[PDB]
């Protein structure tokens, strides 16, 4: 449950991230696949090598979903309904994997925002990602 | 634990650049800000009511140095983390009863802090090597729970 | 995120508890205190011995809040705002403890409601308690 | 795992009444219904599309028997739990990469199954004993990770 302050921080920080969203999503993905190899079993047909066009393209998709989540922060279940069915119902992603990606995204954010990744922004973004993760792993249809 | 030669080498090169007087406090400080329930273990530390009070807390800074110091210990003994943390593991598990998931959280919080300090130098390969280390440390710290 | 089916399962199952509320809430607490002694540190001045009048009264409060949560399942954050402030801000209960009590409540329901505790209802109840736990451990105030 | 003398008898007495042909399937079945992502590990079992399909799936019931048998073995060697499960630990950790948290979930699902089956006989104290048993079993299977 995001407080009014979390929502402000999330919109402000993601707004900061700005045009670099897709890039950050791809890097988060690369960081996850390297640091936690088991996560690769979910992407059997992807070229998961450093810089592959597939990971970068997929990263843009993740980032745009997050941007959409940020924009409908008050009714995420509704806005993420399709992706929730995809991840929770069809792929059966173990929730631990969402904690791994989330962590890799925060690591990625920290690496590119030495001036804006304050403790409060970190805390707010962590709750947002935890919220988005719970929505994507819950079958509410 | 494992860590290949390149990994063990990279981890070292980076740790050499880590400030031992502040990174620990920042990691512990962010743990308290990001996961507030952890503040229940530090009531004797003073004002922790706002992120500014937390990141500025003298007790948080000082305690964080000891925390970092233990991580520095683990690094010097990657082949025996369990032994290295035996005393801390008894303290955290048997005396304080800190739930083990929190060891994993502080570990990842430290990784974020490292990324924050090193920027592009904290490459995915360097991170990967450091995730092996913090997971080793957390498992080592939760040993008395096994 | 509870599906329409979860709400129906939770309402049907929890509804059968009824007047057994305090008793079942108290039994869940006792099961929790005996199975995971670490939980007892949250109740210092409490008489935790078997049959304790304090545990019995506390169990009725826990059970009634759950009834209230089931009533406002479609708006739990607002309904549980005060209880969330209590546990998240004032008591700083480590999130792990909620999983332990939740599990103890499922055990209690199962031991008393064999016909109602089907795999599907078991599932919805777990999801429901996890949702209540998330709200109670979140600071959205 | 340390079970007092009284706990050991309560655990054995209860286990003596367990239907060894059904309780394992019930438990493995509920795991897949309550925590659906675990189905990913059992796609070869066939139809797991609904709660009833899972509970009535023959491969779920058969595999359930093997699982219960492993718990039985643990009960006969609470003295050497990690040893008893060494072989299963390699299978689940090195080969299947089942996240350790899932072992805890199955243990707890088993506990819900015993309560469901035994009702009021599965008292708080007997549960306390069983929680130690499944906690030890889970730790022994995760050992390879540590
Ligand atoms: C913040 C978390 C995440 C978000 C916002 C997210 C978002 C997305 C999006 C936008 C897609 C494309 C959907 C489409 O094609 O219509 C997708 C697909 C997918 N996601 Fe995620 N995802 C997240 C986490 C995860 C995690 C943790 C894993 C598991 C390790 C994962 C595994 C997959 C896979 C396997 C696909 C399908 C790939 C393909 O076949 O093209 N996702 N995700
Ligand atoms: C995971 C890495 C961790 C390491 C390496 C670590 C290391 C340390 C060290 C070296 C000490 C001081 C030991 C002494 O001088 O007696 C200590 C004490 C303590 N730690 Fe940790 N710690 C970790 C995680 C945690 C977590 C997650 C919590 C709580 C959420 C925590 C709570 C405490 C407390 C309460 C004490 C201090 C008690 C006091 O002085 O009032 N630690 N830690
Ligand atoms: C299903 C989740 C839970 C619910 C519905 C719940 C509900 C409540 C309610 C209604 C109160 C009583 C306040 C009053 O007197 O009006 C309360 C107080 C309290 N709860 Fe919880 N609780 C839950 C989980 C937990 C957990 C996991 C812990 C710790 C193991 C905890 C620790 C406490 C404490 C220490 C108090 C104050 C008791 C006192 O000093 O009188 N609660 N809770
Ligand atoms: C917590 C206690 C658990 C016990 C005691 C246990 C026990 C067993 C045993 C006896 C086997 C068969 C070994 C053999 O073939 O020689 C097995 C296999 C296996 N287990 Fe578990 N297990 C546990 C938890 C889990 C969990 C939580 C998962 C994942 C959700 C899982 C997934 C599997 C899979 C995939 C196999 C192979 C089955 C197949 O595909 O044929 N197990 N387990
Ligand atoms: C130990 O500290 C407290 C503080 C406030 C309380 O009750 C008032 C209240 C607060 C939040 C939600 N509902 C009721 C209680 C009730 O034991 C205990
Ligand atoms: C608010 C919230 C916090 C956490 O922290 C772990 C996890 C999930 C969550 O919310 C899920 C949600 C979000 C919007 C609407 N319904 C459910
Ligand atoms: C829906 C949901 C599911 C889980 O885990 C199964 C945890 C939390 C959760 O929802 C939290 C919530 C509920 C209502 C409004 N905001 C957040």
């Amino acid at each position: 449950v995001l407080s009014p302050a979390d929502k402000t921080n999330v919109k402000a920080a993601w707004g900061k991230v700005g045009a670099h969203a897709g890039e950050y999503g791809a890097e988060a993905l690369e960081r996850m696949f390297l640091s936690f190899p088991t996560t690769k079993t979910y992407f059997p047909h992807f070229d998961l090598s450093h810089g592959s066009a597939q990971v970068k393209g997929h990263g843009k998709k993740v980032a745009d979903a997050l941007t959409n989540a940020v924009a409908h922060v008050d009714d995420m279940p509704n806005a993420l309904s399709a992706l929730s069915d995809l991840h929770a119902h069809k792929l059966r992603v173990d929730p631990v994997n969402f904690k791994l990606l989330s962590h890799c995204l925060l690591v990625t954010l920290a690496a590119h925002l030495p001036a804006e990744f304050t403790p409060a922004v970190h805390a707010s973004l962590d709750k947002f990602l935890a919220s988005v993760s719970t929505v994507l792993t819950s079958k509410y249809r | 634990v494992h860590l290949t030669p390149e990994e063990k080498s990279a981890v070292t090169a980076l740790w050499g650049k880590v400030n031992v007087d502040e990174v620990g406090g920042e990691a512990l400080g962010r743990l308290l800000v990001v996961y507030p329930w952890t503040q229940r273990f530090f009531e004797s530390f003073g004002d922790l009511s706002t992120p500014d009070a937390v990141m500025g807390n003298p007790k948080v800074k000082a305690h964080g140095k000891k925390v970092l110091g233990a991580f520095s210990d683990g690094l010097a003994h990657l082949d025996n983390l369990k032994g290295t943390f035996a005393t801390l593991s008894e303290l955290h598990c048997d005396k304080l009863h800190v739930d083990p998931e929190n060891f994993r959280l502080l570990g990842n919080v430290l990784v974020c802090v490292l990324a924050h300090h090193f920027g592009k130098e904290f490459t995915p390969p360097v991170q990967a090597a450091y995730q092996k280390v913090v997971a080793g440390v957390a498992n080592a710290l939760a040993h008395k729970y096994h």
